[PDB]
DNA sequence: TCGTGCTGAGTGATATCTGCTTTGGGTGGGTGGGTGGGTTGAGGCAAT
DNA sequence: GCAGATATCACTCAGCACGA
């Protein structure tokens, strides 16, 4: 009865096995909370329940060959603590022997309960296992060869990542003379090749010939992790570490990601020359990596849902949108109004329209504009900061470049490309050349950037929001002069925006009074931010207003009656429009009602302000 | 044969000028000489070579001007989701090269 | 009924042999060195 | 002096037919 054990140790393979499999059999995770000295929090539903009997039981029903585990998990139960400092210091064979016992496990459990699944679709599923939370976070610039070969986690920022490249896993050999296909085995990056053929009629030696395209193969993929840049302790060039993911977690994370990612801290030699097998003695390192993790359920929903009933729902979200900034109650619901945005039509025998909503915010200095546009853009899930005099024509639309590795002509993404589907912030709008904001002509009136220069003729989506602020040419705003001659910009390009708002900061005895309170207190309840997003991207992503005959009959008037008073044009009653459908996306409603008309022509009127 | 017919039908009807000047841009509203210049463009003129060698120029072009918040950028969207061939560029991005050769 | 000496056949280890550069390019460097060589031109973009 | 691709020679083994 010969002993299996792994090599270098004396941790007996079978022991490991049978543990795992008593520890994923039966593990309650009111064991988790008892470990950490949360004994009160435990429940008798969540906690009573066989944790991974479930998740093996989802994994089945949603045909997946996948289960995160948590290391703190394995050192909650009592079968399975030196499995941990076993895991943490032999990974390898750890991590086969736990894929190896998840198989097991599952096929255990399909045979005795006695289900009706096919035992096919199981048997030829490869199961691998992704353990996580395995430790503190090692730095970049702590690992040591002493850590070689040791299961570590890491955080970092991803700069580059490589193609998909194959990597063979089984290789297929025919006989040439008797046309015989044979199937061996790769064992660290060697082909087991035969000396001849394994037929015994036919045993012509060095007959075999590798076919190509009928080999098994895999996924591979080479990325960079560049240190965080808190982690730089004197200002330098930030140290980068390569990571291999292979299989599912191929095309995981995207350049310009911060992600968390445990795996094996490898070394491998460096050939010295292409043409012998002499090494060079500096070893290459490298993280083999095992587990990444990138850094609506119906009670929600029956949550939000109770929300849409309160009928001071406009006023609730217009003070929870910015808590901090004090009596801006109309400004704050304008700003709201273009984060939910209006709707979208998909319109053949002609062009798409585009619900979405351009806001300036122009008004003397000390009011509260930059900071509006900084909480604006927290919220947003896309937008870029952009400044006055800080961006370029070309730097907000699309640069083109070349790529080194490639070596072909591609083009960046500028400012106003990367925001598509957000809401773009500017700052200093006055302080702008006048040749960067024709560029912001097309954005607001098609939403698309075209261009044509040195053999690139393509046209970028720029379907995104622009939230501009402006500041008055001199050291403050004068009522006397008209609005034309106050914040400067061409007159034409004030109509373009849906709203322009006038924030004006009088000198009274009772607003600086109150002002003044709310500003040093810091030395009417708020919906959490985190439920607010969701409720936005709820009604975002789900709901679809359409207009109604009521509607119309008094947007026609609405319109008609503001050019009567004379600046107004078309654009005024699509911006109406807009509103419109954008209000009525707040209280989840699939058709426009008069009451959010009016509002949008309310908002509209008293925006500019009603001298 | 069919289409042909439908062909000859349409020739045959005494209205064609107004009704495919009025079908050009439906879209847009009520702009009856922009229409009919975006037409004639379509159309084009027959190119011609004189004995000497010379070429006299046979295609047509239209600049359409206005204040902004009308219905100009309209036309040129249809004009370029309509034709057999055509581009779309924008002045400010269009630079000597890539509107010529380069 | 059977045992053994002679033979052709085929690997194993070992003998000579060629080669020991190689290569255009800056994530191969300049403590590898110039007797191993590298000699644009248009177009785009920031500064102003 | 050193690694790799290549070809050379020598030694030993399983079959064969005959004689015991
Ligand atoms: N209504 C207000 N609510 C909260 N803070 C205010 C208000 N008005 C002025 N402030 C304060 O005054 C400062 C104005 O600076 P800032 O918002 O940068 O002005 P701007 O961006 O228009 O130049 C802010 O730091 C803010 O704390
Ligand atoms: N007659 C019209 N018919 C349909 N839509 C119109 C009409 N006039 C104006 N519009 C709408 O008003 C918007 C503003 O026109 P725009 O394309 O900005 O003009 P410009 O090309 O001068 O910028 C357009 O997107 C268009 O949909
Ligand atoms: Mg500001
Ligand atoms: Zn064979």
């Amino acid at each position: 009865e010969p002993l299996r054990i792994i090599w270098g140790t004396n941790v007996s393979i079978q022991e490991c096995t049978t543990n795992f499999r008593n520890f994923l059999m039966s593990f309650k995770y009111k064991f988790r909370k008892i470990l950490d000295e949360r004994e009160e929090f435990i429940n008798n539903t969540t906690d009573e329940e066989l944790y991974y009997i479930k998740q093996l039981n989802e994994m089945r029903e949603l045909g997946t060959s996948n289960l995160n585990l948590d290391a703190r998990n394995l050192l909650a139960y009592k079968q399975t603590e030196d499995l941990y400092h076993q895991l943490l210091n032999y990974p390898q064979e750890v991590i086969s022997i736990m894929d190896q016992t998840i198989k097991d496990c599952m096929v255990s459990l399909i045979v005795d309960n006695n289900l009706d699944y096919d035992l096919d679709e199981i048997e030829t599923k490869f199961y691998k296992v992704r353990p996580y939370n395995v430790g503190s976070c090692k730095g970049m610039r702590e690992l040591n060869p002493n850590d070689i070969d040791k299961l570590i986690n890491l955080k970092g920022l991803v700069l580059r990542s490589t193609p998909v490249i194959p990597d063979m896993k089984v290789a297929f050999f025919k006989c040439n003379v008797c046309d015989h296909t044979m199937a061996v085995e790769i064992d660290r990056g060697v082909i087991q090749e035969p000396a001849r053929c394994e037929r015994i009629d036919c045993n012509e030696p060095n007959s075999m010939s590798l076919i190509h395209n009928r080999c098994s193969f895999a996924d591979k993929q080479v990325i960079k992790l560049q240190e965080t840049p808190d982690f730089v302790p004197d200002g330098q060039t930030p140290h980068s570490i390569s990571l291999c993911v292979y299989d599912e977690l191929v095309d995981s994370c995207r350049a310009g990601d911060r992600i968390e990612v445990t795996g094996t801290f490898r070394s491998i030699p460096i050939r010295a020359n292409s043409r012998q097998r002499v090494l060079k003695s500096l070893y290459k390192t490298y993280v083999d990596v095992v587990h990444v993790k990138k850094v609506i359920t119906d009670q929600d929903l029956a949550k939000i849902r109770e929300v849409a009933a309160r009928e001071d729902l406009y006023s609730l979200l217009a003070r929870s949108i910015a808590p901090s900034i004090y009596e801006l109650e109309d400004v704050k619901k304008g700003i709201l109004l273009q984060l939910f945005g209006g709707t979208n039509k998909t319109f053949t025998k002609g062009g798409r329209y585009r619900g979405d909503i351009n806001i300036l915010l122009c008004g003397d200095p000390s009011t509260s504009k930059s900071q509006i546009l900084q909480y604006v853009h927290k919220i947003t899930p896309r937008g870029v900061y952009t400044s006055g005099k800080g961006s370029s024509a070309v730097g907000l639309t699309a640069y083109i470049t070349r790529d080194v590795d490639t070596k072909q002509l591609v083009l960046e993404s500028g400012a106003l490309v990367l925001s598509d589907g957000g809401v773009c912030c500017i700052d200093e709008f006055d302080k702008m050349s006048d040749s960067t904001r024709s560029v912001l002509h097309e954005v607001m009136e098609q939403q698309t950037i075209s261009i044509a220069k040195a053999g690139i003729i393509t046209t970028l989506n720029a379907r995104s929001s622009i939230l501009a602020s402006a500041n008055p040419i001199g050291s403050r705003y004068n009522p006397n002069l008209p609005v034309t001659e106050n914040i400067d910009l061409p007159p034409p390009l004030l109509s373009r925006f849906d709203l322009v708002y006038l924030v004006l900061d009088k000198v009274d005895e009772k607003n600086d009074r109150e002002l003044a309170k709310h500003l040093t207190n810091l030395y009417d309840d708020v919906l959490p931010v985190e439920f607010l997003t969701m409720y936005i991207s709820y009604a975002k992503e789900h709901i679809h207003p359409i207009i109604t005959e009521a509607a119309k009959t008094e947007l026609v008037r609405a319109y008609v009656g503001m050019r009567k008073m004379g600046t107004a044009t078309t654009r005024q009653l699509e911006s109406m429009i807009r509103l419109a459908e954008a209000h009525a996306k707040m209280k989840l409603k699939n058709v426009v009602e008069l009451e959010d008309v009016q509002e949008a022509v309310r908002l509209i009127r008293s925006a500019i302000k009603d001298y | 044969s069919d289409e042909i017919n439908e062909l000859k039908e349409m020739v045959k009807d005494e209205h064609i000028y107004d009704k495919l000047v009025r079908s050009i841009a439906p879209a847009v509203f009520g702009h009856e000489a922009v229409k009919k210049g975006i037409l004639l463009q379509m159309l084009g003129g027959v190119h011609k070579s004189t004995v000497e060698g010379i070429k006299l120029r046979g295609d047509i072009n239209i600049c359409v001007v206005g204040d902004p918040s009308t219905s100009k950028s309209q036309f040129l969207k249809y004009v370029v989701g309509f034709a057999p061939r055509s581009v779309y560029t924008s002045g400010k991005a269009s630079s000597a090269a890539g509107l010529t050769a380069a």
